[PDB]
């Protein structure tokens, strides 16, 4: 569960994003396909290379989900709740490859805000996108 | 992968006593039942409504004998698991755009079918044998993967 | 989320391993030992050899805890806290070998219920497994 | 581990702007902060209650300089990793008792504090060639495992 300490540590985080958000998407999402490269085998449609405005567009809707949750971190589960039936009964993506985009999206962010990335600033973010990446899930059996 | 040459024993004979067909589609049905986003790749085969309609899928039979029958004959060559299988892994990776999860999912429930299927047979012993070789099987089929 | 089906699927697996709980609860310790090696790094002080009475006791444990849970799987939460902060505060095993010992307890049930072991009591088992690993692992940060 | 020319270069380019001593502290704390449970193997090491306190503890510092201090090593020898950790593996397995999970993610902390160190200079690219070495590294040190 996310604490009080953890909402504002995630909230000021993302704040500090704001317009920026789109733009760290997408490249969460190229450091994920270049350092995981099977998470490509859910891309096939996508032209993947570096500058793609698919990747690009895709970021950004994937920022703003999380832009989302971040607005509704008390009421999660039915702020995602289309996302959540997405995944689990459309794209299907497995399970294990939330962690490694959590992790990229981590590194991106680590990359960005050296003086707001603090170790328990980093430690927030990570539960954080633990708790979208359960959500996103808890719908696939 | 390194076996003992008591550890293959162990794999070799149970394995003369399983009906690759059979175990095949129950496998492969099974993985798409308990693990449903498998399904992903098989909106081709028709109904895979309930988990009745799964397991009685002639086309989810047909690709688990194809999938096992590969696995079987990759028994002969534990020593060259990458070599046996580098042209399907390129295949998985290139054409059918399968996650390699898949393979570890589907070693795990191959598992749990043979334990089933043996009973008291399938001792502690054994599974850590079979352990290896689904994980050896798994790694081979993603070596490609680029 | 564990529907109303997947419940009662449980109860009947679990009612039918009955007495042997503790013996089958054993077995699942001695396979996790014996195919994933690295388990055995958090029990150092057991003699792990085959029928110890460390291995015996720790398994019939585990199995309580697991009947404990089937009896009470409407309110895990609550049912499994004081063990749930046992491995989140002393014990502190990582999250990834409750998968592990989920599989060999699967691998013991399929190996002991031959008529009930069906593909939907099979899934229906999994998820339940998941759902305890998740409750255990939830006061970890 | 077998990386590409290019991939090798950017792995080196990058460590020789690395303070050992300073990136140690870091990435040890930071485990020791964000996976709490990681702390059961360091109980003799002081006041490990508040971020603060983790990051200030002198003995985190000195461990996490002596970690990444056998970590360079063995970037002199990318390709012979399990040869050159063949001894602290037995030793983090027979004596130490460490999970070997705990090495990925201190491999995976190492890449957060080294993005959050360069900035943009720690690229897609790079963090790829990262991603291959940490996880050539863990493998290594799991392998003396039994
Ligand atoms: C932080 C976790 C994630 C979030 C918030 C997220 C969010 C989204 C959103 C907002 C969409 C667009 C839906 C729409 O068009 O309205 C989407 C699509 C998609 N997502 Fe996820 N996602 C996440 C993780 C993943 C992961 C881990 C993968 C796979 C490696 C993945 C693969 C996909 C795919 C393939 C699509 C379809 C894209 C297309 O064809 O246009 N997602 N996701
Ligand atoms: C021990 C594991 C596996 C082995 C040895 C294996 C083997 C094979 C073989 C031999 C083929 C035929 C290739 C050809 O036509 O030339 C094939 C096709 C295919 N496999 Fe795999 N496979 C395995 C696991 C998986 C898993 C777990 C999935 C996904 C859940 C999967 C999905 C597919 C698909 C979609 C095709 C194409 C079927 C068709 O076109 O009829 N495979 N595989
Ligand atoms: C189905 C999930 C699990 C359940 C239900 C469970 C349950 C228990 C119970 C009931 C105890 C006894 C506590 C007491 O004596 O008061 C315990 C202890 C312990 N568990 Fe867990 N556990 C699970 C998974 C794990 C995993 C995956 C590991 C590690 C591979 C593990 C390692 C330990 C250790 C080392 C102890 C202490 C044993 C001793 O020194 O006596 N547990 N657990
Ligand atoms: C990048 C991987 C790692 C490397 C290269 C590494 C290296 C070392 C080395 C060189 C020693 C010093 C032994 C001596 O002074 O004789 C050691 C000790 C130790 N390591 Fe590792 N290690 C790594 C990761 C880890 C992790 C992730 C943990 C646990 C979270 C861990 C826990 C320990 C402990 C408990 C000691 C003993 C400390 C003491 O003296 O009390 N190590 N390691
Ligand atoms: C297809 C693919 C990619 O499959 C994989 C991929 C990765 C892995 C392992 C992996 O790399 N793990 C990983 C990678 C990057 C970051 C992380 N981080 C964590 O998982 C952090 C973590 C750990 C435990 C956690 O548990 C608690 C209980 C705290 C929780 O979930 O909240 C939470 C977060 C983990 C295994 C199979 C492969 O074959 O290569
Ligand atoms: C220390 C150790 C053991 O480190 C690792 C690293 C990665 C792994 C990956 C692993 O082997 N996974 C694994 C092994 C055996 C069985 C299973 N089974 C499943 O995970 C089943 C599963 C899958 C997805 C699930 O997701 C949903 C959303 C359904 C859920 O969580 O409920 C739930 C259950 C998974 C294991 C050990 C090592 O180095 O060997």
């Amino acid at each position: 569960v996310l604490s009080p300490a953890d909402k504002t540590n995630v909230k000021a985080a993302w704040g500090k994003v704001g317009a920026h958000a789109g733009e760290y998407g997408a490249e969460a999402l190229e450091r994920m396909f270049l350092s995981f490269p099977t998470t490509k085998t859910y891309f096939p449609h996508f032209d993947l290379s570096h500058g793609s405005a698919q990747v690009k567009g895709h970021g950004k809707k994937v920022a703003d989900a999380l832009t989302n949750a971040v607005a509704h971190v008390d009421d999660m589960p039915n702020a995602l709740s289309a996302l959540s039936d997405l995944h689990a009964h459309k794209l299907r993506v497995d399970p294990v490859n939330f962690k490694l985009l959590s992790h990229c999206l981590l590194v991106t962010l680590a990359a960005h805000l050296p003086a707001e990335f603090t170790p328990a600033v980093h430690a927030s973010l990570d539960k954080f996108l633990a708790s979208v990446s359960t959500v996103l899930t808890s719908k696939y059996r | 992968v390194h076996l003992t040459p008591e550890e293959k024993s162990a794999v070799t004979a149970l394995w003369g006593k399983v009906n690759v067909d059979e175990v095949g589609g129950e496998a492969l049905g099974r993985l798409l039942v308990v693990y449903p986003w498998t399904q992903r790749f098989f909106e081709s085969f028709g109904d895979l409504s309930t988990p009745d309609a799964v397991m009685g899928n002639p086309k989810v039979k047909a690709h688990g004998k194809k999938v096992l029958g590969a696995f079987s004959d990759g028994l002969a060559h534990l020593d060259n698991l990458k070599g046996t299988f580098a042209t399907l892994s390129e295949l998985h990776c290139d054409k059918l755009h399968v996650d390699p999860e898949n393979f570890r999912l589907l070693g795990n429930v191959l598992v749990c079918v043979l334990a089933h299927h043996f009973g008291k047979e399938f001792t502690p012993p054994v599974q850590a044998a079979y352990q290896k070789v689904v994980a050896g099987v798994a790694n081979a089929l993603a070596h490609k993967y680029h």
